[PDB]
RNA sequence: UGCGAAAGCAGUUGAAGACAAGUGGCUUGUCGUUCGUUAAUGGCCU
């Protein structure tokens, strides 16, 4: 009765390709600008941008006709590039899209109502291994196409030419060069510009492309100024680009902050400088007065150039990475954000803003998971330094030589992340850095975000030595099981040549929420707890027995343990009882467990199992001594001790399985482990893998690293599933993607995360007068 | 700061711009004014260019470049041109 | 009939407009409810009244794009540092500019603004701007649409009023100009389809302090055209 | 886009303006207008004293009594008023005007103790001097009362009624022995006695069903409907000499009773959650006749405590043209008869200083300049230093100052290295900047004074810390 | 006052054409009834609808105006298709129809006959002893295209071929306003002003019964087959009769009523109902001049009868963008700790001694930098 | 860079190609180069 079913959605997947782009950004709106055409890496949405809901999804499992292109095992890289409006076969005649991933796939999309079920899946000649893109206007449309050194690709501009052949677009080959490192299309299309690095220094060329107009090419050692041509890489270095639509004006935002404004005909020079930190977004208005400019800074802004000045946007909550204006009188600003909280995922944030008010209408997100490390080629943008967030100019072949050649030499690949589900309206926590994320994956969008910490998240934009001024990570956040307490606890860094810089120092709080709101208000802080400098890593909360989920028992890597009630008397929370065994020794991997009706307590320390009782906080030592064994001792290094009900339970440690039955105080049964898991964990990460069933037991995953023919790009979720305490190999789902976590909802079902991150499951005559008057509304 | 730009016939303002942030004390130019430079007691020489066919067909002034290399004021500036120096 | 006697009002009546082709009244004043009536000579009702507090508005108008037609979008002002913008639909979406880009210094009020459509001359992009007025010399030309300062004009000595005059240059050309006055009465004339510097300037035959300027005759606010060649 | 984030008892002691107005002799009690409050009665010797809520003083006195005069009481009305001397003439006589007798009738030639009119009828009035009886005489016919009550053992004192039950008089003397008589009844018995065990000093019926009394070094309750003590309290120097009580007023207690008992402090228990005090304030010593107004003060109450010595303390809380107008006329209208209202307001919020925007724009040098100036305040300092310490660079925000901006860093190191809560990061200050800058110091020889300063201090306060750690040690080994 | 000039419905109750003025000119809008914006204007303020009707068959109003022309006006085609003279510029006052033939009566008084399939007039004639003269309708008797019967003030009856008064009925002492045969033996009469309908037998002219509204009526919707009779009175209110011929055995009174009033405490005065068998639909003007509709069946409501509506009174304008307090819903709410207790997780000397390593520490590195 | 713990434990620290500069040639420093080792006065509004 169970079954894989991939359900929710996943990352937008814009052009994820290191300066293969001058755009970054086809999430299109219809020329009746009214709804909002955004492609992801599992659905296409469109979105009234009147209500900022989805209209209509193009789900990519949903449809064999489409996922053909896109469902393959190692070759999911086929990511989406370029979406028009019309359809291009026939001239101009009605409305239902076109979509080109990164193949050349010539997608004919509908868009109202419900789809017909024959896409006009064309597919143009050359178009095998590229697609750069295609640049649009009337009739012609002119494609970008990529052949292979120095690590420069080559383009080609290429016409898409259809006329009376029905059956075959060919290409017309306009345009030739063999060297790109950057490039930029207008805001129109009609127009775009590189570089050339062609030696006798690096040059830059602004190409026209739809007529002879204007084509010409000088080096950009003029624009160099004697400062730049002194001082370092970081200020000679290109970072951010910008053409006009009318082909007479080119910013180029350099990497130290300044932009740059050069003409075409007479070549002259103009300095603009405001930011800081590099530059990365830079676009014109369609008229040319404004320059639109988001850096590293937090802060939306856009410059006037006939006064040289600039409008402000402050607190974006996140990094600016690419951003145009796209109404086509002007009043819309498409952009990304990117808020690097997280350096593990390349996890974006597409957003529109109205120029009216500057406020955002319709922030488009995908889940933001919080990994361990970094993914699958997940490169880090170009800083002026080497920071915790990115990588500097320099270390570009360096960094992802060194991130390609470790996922292939290493073997430590788990990255699992912690979330949590919430029992009143079931949606999924993902605990940001510093921060939550309340994804409710019933229509794959967000909630609400609410920063976590008193830390310097929000009001300041870190800059190139803030940067290191990493905020303080969350580590989990336990709900009371009757949804109304977030139990956080955070662990917090001071910047470094300190004295006080050597330990990561400890924090938990209290949050209550109403069924109405959707943020948290603060109850009480304890900061902390168990003493000074002692982790407090394992805290468990407790079912309705007590006080209807009011037990929350804190531990320690040390091995004490406290316990930890709410009141109303004193309206706060406190504590109960107290244990603190100070071994002199530690041991971070450690895990608790605690009968659901409230009678043992269970530390499964490094290598042993001792039991406490509920009622007297300590080792029940009764007055028989005939099997009352309260203190167990396992295999080896333990990381889950694991209560399905009050009769049998499951134990889990590096190497095997073994199955414990306290009523009839025995060992039941084992499972292999180690012939599955290698080194890939850090101690304590078992715990966060597997989540137990109110009924029907656990699922083990199957971490797996598929070889070549060190591990290549295929991956697995082979996950088997396990019924009522290690019984029933009922299942084994095969599937080519990775896998992190699997939880319990509460229909008996289980969801589990995928890294490319979609979320899925496991579970159970006046007639024509009408339609004429109908015709005749509009 | 605010170095403003009138129009000689009609008396009327053309541009403005407060860049200057304290009080402008002396500005020049050069022969058929592709350029105008200004400074002042915020110790920084500023431009404002005049050289493209948009700017001499629009009659329009950008704020071209700006530099600080001085320690506390300027009191006065004057340029110079010729075909051996400029 | 007296077009207040259906849902009367209490303030003064500091503005008053129609729509340019729909048979539709706005009145607007102290009392911050701008209401719009639907006029006949009969019996005259209120079709939408929108209150909006805070904000005792001064002057209000309609405006249609001349491209498209399809916008109807109420600008309202008064006595504050903020106007609204309003996109009529028949539960109402309305904007709030505020966002002064190049010049914040000159305005302690938005309380005198016209609109007025203007073409691109190098395209043909006809949009709309608002027309604020400030406390020097300084009348600021904005966007419509988006709300982006497209840029100012100062002229000597106080403004007391300004008109807009548009006139034809081709079969589907035409240019804006701007008229401003002093209290003292002489009159700058300035195209601003091109950047906003004085073409024409004279003086008025008399006047210690003038008040108030319009133009009309051809098209202006009040009689505005629809189609980009009935200009 | 977003904005940027910034980082019981309280009632009754927000009673104030306590002023003191000292008589010539001592306070026997007092009384309150039951149907407004808005005046009270002292009753002096051979005087009685009538006070407003506004001028706080006598507003009111009558003086022609000849002897020292024991009781002041209202009528429920609130019109007219009684009084009770050590004659046993007791005078009832209109209140608002003094200077008129209404009826000057004797009791018995025993001091007339206390004496108080029926809680809800208005004509008759209940009287008790030391003659062992007490007399509800009829104001209609003051020549003999109706009841004749009598059957005491010794020295009927203190009388009272049950609020809401009329025929239940609550009388108490100096034998415990709590009297409750019907009236009824022939007047000589109670149909039951509580056994209070010191002469009562007082007592009330807080409810219709539990009365408190008072007498001797604790005070006791007593329900009424079928004769039970829950309560007593005796945490008091001298016995408890007044009680009050009150309903229905404005705090985070529903309703109040006091008692006052000859030892400087007052307590203010409560029947919510069966009589424990928030907090007792003193006074200049012994305390006997002390009492708050009743509920319908309407927000200035006061509290009055007349000595023994005779001292009353008073502690009160207290809560262009027609043509221009005519063209601004239209500013309170706010949307009432009209199809939709809009609503975008901004928020004036608190007053941020010039400390906080210093933050919020990055003026650090001036920002530790406005934490370190003694008109800001200290945990203000505090916390500032710990935000900034948090927030930014510290050598950033030290890269170009000198010890004549670094001392008063110094100068309030020197006073808050003693602090619990930030004394390790006042430290971690003063140790980043002798960290770099050392060169300042051996330029300049001047604040070393103040290092070697900081020195001794500091291993006083290094002892002072390791003898209180080892003094928890022993408590530690004496667990 | 109504803002509607006038209103009719279309044969089996689908559609409303309604002429409003807008600006000193009329306009004719249609509208169905579960939008459309085809507002035929006219020309200038001296031409203003006087009545109009439905044809059934290329869908088509016809609208006689008040100058001697009856514009034919297709609804499809926004435009008067047709436009039928006189020969006089005298104001017409009725038109009606039955398959091809058409009648038009002028303020001159004369009769005028059309063929809408053909485009001519057939017949002109004016007749003696009757003057006043605002409506008919023609009897139908399956093809009685003889017999009509005009009405104002004293009903009369007309052979089209004698051409003379055949039977005169007891009018009203106002003008008729409302004619509608019922039966093929009775019709209602209603003036203007008066509660007071009748049904007159068309063959013996005796007053079968005198309906009674409870105001003034200003039109009135019928079944079929003369079971059930709408009026809509002028206060706004409708009065719906059930069984109006069986037999208060004289002037029957009002069934059933029902007023729409919103939930605001407002009435909004309905106007122009229609019923088939079992359904009523009931029109209303929403805003200043949109009409909307409703459906109510019609059997089982009871005898007095509200329709509440949604209405706009009070409404909180909320965008979709700004919560409660106005704050962008599209970013992230702000961490805040508002007057949480601030404890440790300890319960005072080991709160002291917990930093003590930590003191000792930074007062003899303090001694270290000193001496250094 | 690897393990591990808020801890110590082991190593990279290469080469080629091309260019820049000082002196055809030599000498000093780099690389949005293939390969290997796990190793710029420019700062946040209404």
């Amino acid at each position: 009765q169970y079954k894989l079913s991939v359900v929710s959605g996943g990352k937008p997947a814009l052009n994820n390709l290191s300066s293969v782009t001058g755009n970054k950004n086809i999430a299109r709106l219809s020329q009746d600008q009214r709804n909002y055409i955004i492609p992801f890496n599992n659905q296409i949405k469109v979105y009234s941008v009147e209500t900022r809901q989805c209209v209509k999804t193009l789900k990519f499992a949903n449809n064999s006709l489409l996922s053909g292109i896109f469902l393959q095992e190692e070759e999911n890289n086929e990511s989406i590039v370029k979406i028009l409006l019309g359809d291009i076969t026939v001239p101009q005649q009605a409305h239902l899209i076109t979509v080109f991933t990164n193949n050349g796939h010539v997608i004919v999309l509908n868009y109202k109502g419900k789809l017909v079920e024959s896409p006009k899946h064309f597919k143009i000649s050359l178009a095998d291994e590229k697609l750069a893109n295609v640049f649009h206007s009337e009739g012609n449309y002119r494609i970008l196409t990529t052949f292979k050194h120095n690590s420069l690709q080559s383009y080609r501009l290429y016409a898409l030419t259809f006329d009376d052949a029905k059956k075959q677009f060919e290409v017309a080959h306009q345009a030739e060069w063999h060297n790109v490192i950057l490039s930029n299309i207008s805001s129109n299309g009609k127009l775009l510009a590189h570089m050339c690095k062609d030696v006798e220094h690096k040059s830059i060329s602004v190409v026209s492309l739809f007529d002879d107009s204007v084509n010409l090419s000088f080096p950009l050692g003029s624009i160099l100024s004697s400062q730049t041509q002194s001082l370092s890489y970081n200020t000679r270095y290109v970072s951010s680009m910008a053409i006009d639509n009318m082909g007479q004006q080119l910013a180029v935002g350099f990497a130290s902050g300044v932009i740059s404004i050069v003409s075409l005909a007479d070549l002259q020079i103009r300095l603009l400088k405001w930011h800081i930190d590099s530059v990365l977004s830079l676009s014109f208005s369609h008229d040319g007065s404004y320059l639109l400019s988001g850096g590293w800074e937090k802060v939306m802004s856009l410059w006037q150039l006939e006064t040289n000045s600039q409008q402000f946007l402050p607190r974006l909550n996140g990094i600016i990475i690419d951003c145009q204006v796209l109404g086509p009188q002007g009043n819309y600003y498409s952009l990304i954000l990117q808020m690097t909280e997280n350096n593990s995922n390349s996890d974006y944030q597409f957003l529109l803003l109205n120029a009216s008010d500057l406020t955002s209408k319709l922030s488009i997100n995908g889940p933001l998971p919080v990994f361990n490390s970094t993914i699958k080629h997940i490169q880090q943008p170009i800083s002026a330094m080497n920071t915790k967030n990115s990588n500097s100019i320099t270390s570009l072949n360096h960094s992802k030589k060194k991130q390609s050649r470790k996922l292939i030499k290493s073997r430590r690949q788990d990255f699992t992340t912690n979330v949590e589900i919430n029992p009143i309206n079931k949606n999924l926590y993902f605990p940001h850095i510093s921060a939550v994320q309340i994804f409710d994956f019933y229509k794959n969008e967000q909630v609400n975000y609410q920063y976590l910490t008193s830390g310097v998240n929000n009001s300041m934009g870190k800059v190139r030595f803030e940067l290191n001024l990493q905020d303080p990570i969350i580590t989990d956040l336990k709900f009371t099981k009757d949804g109304q307490w977030m139990i956080t606890y955070e662990i917090e860094y001071p910047p470094n040549d300190l004295l006080s810089s050597k330990d990561l120092t400890h924090i938990l709080k209290f949050w209550t929420k109403n069924d109405n709101e959707t943020n948290w208000n603060l109850k009480t802080k304890v900061i902390n707890p168990h003493g000074i400098s002692v982790p407090i890593t394992k805290i468990l909360p407790s079912p309705r027995s007590v006080n209807n989920s009011q037990g929350c028992l804190t531990a320690d890597n040390n091995g004490g343990l406290k316990f930890w009630s709410f009141d109303s008397h004193e309206s706060n929370w406190c504590l109960k009882k107290i244990s603190l065994p100070n071994f002199n020794h530690f041991s971070n991997s450690v895990s608790l467990a605690w009968s659901q009706d409230g009678s043992l307590i269970f530390h499964g320390f490094d290598d042993k199992l001792q039991i406490l009782d509920f009622d007297t906080f300590k080792k029940f030592e009764s007055l028989e001594n005939t099997k009352t064994v309260s203190e167990f001792t396992l295999d080896s290094e333990i990381q889950t001790v694991k209560l399905i009900n009050d009769t049998n339970l499951i134990v889990a440690t590096r190497t095997t399985l073994n199955a414990i039955n306290l009523l009839r105080g025995q060992v039941i049964n084992s499972f292999d482990l180690y012939p599955f898991v290698n080194g890939v964990y850090k101690n304590g990460h078992m715990d966060r893998l597997i989540t137990c069933d109110e009924r029907t037991g656990n699922i083990a995953l199957v971490i797996n690293q598929q070889l070549t023919d060190v591990p290549t790009i295929n991956y697995k979720s082979r996950i088997i599933i396990f019924d009522s305490d290690l019984s029933t190999k009922l299942g084994n789902f095969t599937h080519h993607e990775y896998i992190s976590w699997i939880g319990w909802n509460y229909d008996t079902d289980f969801i589990f995360l995928d890294i490319e991150s979609t979320l899925g499951v496991v579970g159970t005559n006046s007639d024509i007068f009408a339609e004429q008057l109908h015709k005749l509304s509009s | 700061g605010s170095i403003k730009f009138w129009d000689f016939q009609f008396a009327t303002l053309n541009q403005s711009f407060k860049a200057h942030d304290a009080d402008v004390l002396c500005l020049t130019t050069d022969t058929d004014n592709n350029y105008v430079f200004s400074a002042g007691v915020d110790r920084k020489i500023f431009q404002f260019s005049q050289n493209t066919n948009k700017s001499q067909k629009n009659n329009r002034w950008v704020n071209s470049s700006n530099r600080l290399l001085h320690g506390n004021d300027i009191r006065a500036i004057c340029a110079y041109q010729s075909k051996g120096a400029d | 009939k007296d077009a207040n006697a259906s849902h009367p009002s209490h303030s003064a009546i500091q503005s008053l407009s129609f729509h340019p082709s729909k048979p539709l009244l706005l009145t607007g004043g102290y009392d911050k409810t701008l209401r719009i009536y639907h006029i006949d000579g009969k019996t005259n009702h209120l079709v939408t009244s929108l209150h909006l507090v805070g904000s005792p508005i001064q002057t209000c108008t309609f405006y249609t794009s001349l491209s498209n037609q399809n916008q109807q979008n109420i600008f309202t002002a008064g006595r504050r540092r903020y106007m609204h913008s309003w996109d009529l639909s028949l539960t109402a979406k309305i904007e709030k500019f505020s966002r002064l880009y190049g010049h914040e210094s000159t305005q302690r009020s938005f309380e005198n603004f016209k609109v007025a459509h203007l073409q691109n001359s190098q395209t043909n992009s006809v949009h709309g701007i608002v027309l604020l007025q400030g406390n020097n010399g300084w009348i600021n030309i904005l966007h419509s649409t988006s709300g982006l300062w497209l840029m100012g004009c100062k002229i000597e000595g106080v403004i007391t009023d300004f008109c807009i005059d548009y006139q034809p240059i081709s079969r589907g050309k035409f240019r804006t100009i701007l008229i401003a006055v002093n209290a003292y009465g002489e009159v700058w004339e300035f195209d601003l389809n091109k950047n906003g510097h004085v073409i024409r300037r004279w003086k008025d035959q008399g006047g210690v302090g003038i008040t108030k300027i319009q133009v009309g005759g051809g098209t202006t606010t009040t009689c505005p055209a629809l189609q980009i060649s009935k200009i | 886009s977003t904005a940027r984030p910034r980082i019981e008892q309280r009632y009754w002691r927000q009673y104030t303006s306590a002023q003191l107005v000292k008589e010539h002799n001592s306070v026997t009690h007092i009384s309150f207008n039951p149907q407004h409050p808005h005046d009270f009665a002292v009753t002096s010797s051979t005087r009685v004293q009538i006070f407003s809520s506004r001028t706080r003083q006598v507003i009111k006195t009558f003086s022609r009594f000849k002897d020292v005069v024991y009781s002041a009481s209202f009528r429920s009305d609130g019109k007219l008023l009684c009084a009770g001397d050590a004659t046993g003439l007791v005078s009832v006589y209109d209140s608002y005007n003094p200077r008129t007798i209404l009826l000057s009738i004797n009791a018995s030639t025993h001091p007339t103790h206390v004496t108080k009119f029926h809680t809800q009828d208005n004509k008759i009035l209940a009287t008790a001097s030391d003659d062992r009886v007490t007399r509800l005489w009829d104001i209609s016919n003051a020549y003999e009362p109706q009841l004749e009550l009598t059957g005491a053992t010794d020295y009927v004192r203190t009388l009272s009624f049950i609020p809401a039950a009329p025929h239940l008089v609550a009388t108490g003397s100096y034998d415990g022995l709590i009297r409750l008589y019907d009236t009824r009844s022939s007047g000589s018995t109670p149909i039951y006695s509580l056994n209070h065990d010191q002469p009562v000093e007082n007592v009330i019926a807080v409810s219709p069903t539990q009365i408190v009394s008072c007498g001797g070094n604790n005070f006791k309750v007593w329900d009424l409907t079928s004769n039970k003590k829950l309560y007593e309290r005796g945490n008091f120097n001298k016995a408890v000499t007044c009680l009050d009580y009150v309903e229905n007023f404005d705090s985070p207690m529903q309703s109040a009773l006091i008692a006052s008992s000859l030892d400087g402090h007052v307590k203010v228990f409560d029947p919510l959650d069966n009589f424990q005090v928030k907090f007792g304030w003193k006074f200049s010593g012994p305390v006997l006749s002390c009492a708050v107004s009743p509920s319908t003060a309407q927000g200035n109450r006061h509290l009055v405590a007349g000595l023994s010595s005779g001292l009353l303390a008073i502690r009160t809380k207290k809560k262009k043209s027609n043509n221009f107008q005519r063209m601004m006329r239209g500013s309170e209208y706010q949307g009432d008869q009209e199809h939709i209202i809009h609503n975008d307001k901004v928020r004036s919020q608190r007053r941020m200083r010039a400390f906080e925007r210093n933050i919020n724009q990055f003026k650090w040098s001036e920002a530790l300049d406005n934490a370190f100036v003694p008109g800001m305040a200290k945990e203000l300092t505090l916390t500032v230093l710990q935000e900034l310490r948090k927030r930014g660079k510290v050598r950033v925000a030290l890269y170009g100052r000198d010890e004549s901006t670094l001392e008063p860093l110094l100068n309030w190191c020197l006073k808050g290295i003693e602090d619990v809560r930030s004394a390790s990061i006042v430290a971690d200050w003063v140790a980043v900047v002798l960290e770099l800058y050392g060169n300042t110091l051996e330029s300049s020889p001047v604040l070393q004074e103040l290092m070697i300063d900081l020195k001794t201090k500091v291993r006083h306060e290094i002892h002072k810390s390791k003898e209180a750690q080892r003094i928890e040690g022993m408590l530690q080994l004496l667990t | 006052d109504s803002p509607v000039l006038q209103s009719a419905y279309d044969p089996s109750g689908q559609y409303l054409c309604y002429v409003t003025v807008a600006l000193d000119k009329q306009r004719v809008g249609v509208q169905p009834t579960q939008w459309n914006e085809n507002f035929l204007y006219l020309e200038d303020s001296k031409l203003k609808v006087t009545c109009l009707k439905w044809v059934n068959d290329t869908v088509a109003i016809i609208l006689g105006m008040n100058n001697g022309e009856i514009w034919l006006y297709s609804v499809l085609a926004n435009e008067v298709t047709y436009k039928f003279t006189t020969g006089n510029s005298y104001e017409i006052k009725d038109i009606d129809l039955m398959g091809n033939q058409l009648w038009c009566i002028d303020s001159s008084d004369a009769f005028y006959q059309f063929d809408l399939l053909q485009f001519k007039l057939l017949q002109h004639f004016r007749i003696n002893n009757c003057v006043q003269l605002n409506k008919l309708t023609i009897v139908p008797a399956g093809d009685s295209v003889a017999q009509l019967l005009v009405a104002s003030h004293s009903i009369s009856l007309i052979d089209i071929e004698e051409k003379k008064v055949v039977m005169t009925f007891p009018g009203h002492v106002s003008p008729v306003s409302t004619l509608q045969v019922i039966t093929n033996e009775f019709f209602i009469s209603g003036a203007e002003g008066d509660r007071f309908l009748n049904v007159y037998d068309i063959h013996s002219g005796m007053t079968k019964c005198v309906l009674v509204a409870e105001s003034d009526i200003k039109e009135l919707s019928h079944s079929g087959q003369a079971d059930s009779i709408a009026v809509t009175t002028e206060d706004g209110s409708l009065e719906i009769f059930v069984d109006p011929l069986v037999s208060g055995n004289k002037s029957k009174k009002s069934s059933k009523k029902i007023q729409i009033v919103s939930k605001d405490g407002r009435k909004v005065p309905i106007y122009n109902a229609f019923i088939n068998k079992d359904l009523l639909n009931v029109s209303w003007l929403q805003n200043a001049t949109m009409p909307y509709f409703k459906n109510l069946q019609w059997r089982e409501i009871p005898n007095e009868y509200t329709v509440e509506i949604s209405l706009n009174w009070n409404n909180k304008n909320k965008s979709a963008d700004r919560d409660l307090h106005g704050k962008d819903l599209a970013s992230a709410t702000n961490y805040v700790e508002g007057n949480a207790r601030v404890t440790s997780g300890d319960n005072t000397l080991k709160r002291r001694s917990d930093l003590l390593p930590r003191l000792l520490a930074l007062d003899a590195r303090l001694d270290c930098t000193i001496n250094k």
